[PDB]
């Protein structure tokens, strides 16, 4: 059990790296296509507005 | 003298020849199971690399 838990050590830091990128991923991803239709909507509230 | 009394001792040969029959087969099942236990501890630690 103590060479399990030397080798399972590891194991959990990959899957610490893996949840890192699956979390930053999918709210980064969220974020940007949110701001990226307020981009649209401000700049067709200018034209609207003119 | 006496037929009874080669009798009875019959009877301590073969409790004796019993009792190294049944050491023998607890040395084979301590043996039987360190062996055991070691494939499973590698085992577990392979698919723990795995």
């Amino acid at each position: 059990q103590s060479e399990a838990e030397k080798a399972r050590k590891e194991l959990l830091e990959l899957e610490a790296l893996s949840m890192a990128v699956e979390s930053t991923g999918t709210a980064k991803a969220e974020a940007e296509s949110r701001a990226e239709a307020a981009r649209i909507e401000g700049e067709g509230s200018v034209l609207q507005a003119k | 003298v006496d037929q009874r009394t080669r009798d009875a001792l019959q009877r301590s040969v073969q409790l004796a020849i019993e009792i190294t029959t049944n050491s023998q087969e607890a040395a084979a099942k301590h043996e039987a199971q360190r062996l055991e236990q070691e494939a499973r501890g590698r085992l577990e630690r392979q698919k723990i690399l795995d």
